[PDB]
C-alpha cells in the first residue's frame, strides 16, 4: 500500500463505490480512497449500530469486493486486502 | 458510545 502521497486509479467494481459516495475523481491517494470508503459505510449505515467498529457488508456490493460478510475497523486487512486487488498505483 | 465516523476517522489518519 503506497504512501500518503502517492496516486492510484481504482478498478471498475470500487470505482463505483466511490462515485456513490460522491467522489468526482477518477485518481485518489490511498487516504482519499479510504475517506469515500467510509463516506460510503456511514451513509448506507453498514456500520453495526450498538458496536460501531464492526461493519455489516453483506448483501452489500461492497462486501462482494471485500469478499467477507463483515470486518472490523480495528482489523483492516480485509480492506488493505481489497485495495491491493483494486487500486493501479500510479 | 464511538462513532462508526470517529472510528473510521482514527483509521484513516493513521
Amino acid at each position: 500500500l503506497p504512501g500518503e502521497g502517492t496516486q492510484v486509479h481504482p478498478r471498475a467494481p470500487l470505482l463505483q463505490i466511490l462515485k456513490v459516495a460522491g467522489a468526482q475523481e477518477e485518481v485518489f491517494t490511498v487516504k482519499e480512497v479510504m475517506h469515500y470508503l467510509g463516506q460510503y459505510i456511514m451513509m448506507k449505515q453498514l456500520y453495526d449500530k450498538q458496536r460501531q467498529h464492526i461493519v455489516h457488508c453483506h448483501d452489500d456490493p461492497l462486501g462482494e469486493l471485500l469478499e467477507v460478510g463483515s470486518f472490523s475497523v480495528k482489523n483492516p486487512s480485509p480492506l488493505y486486502e481489497m485495495l491491493k486487488r483494486n487500486l493501479v498505483i500510479l | 458510545q464511538q462513532t462508526f465516523x470517529n472510528l473510521w476517522r482514527l483509521l484513516l489518519q493513521n
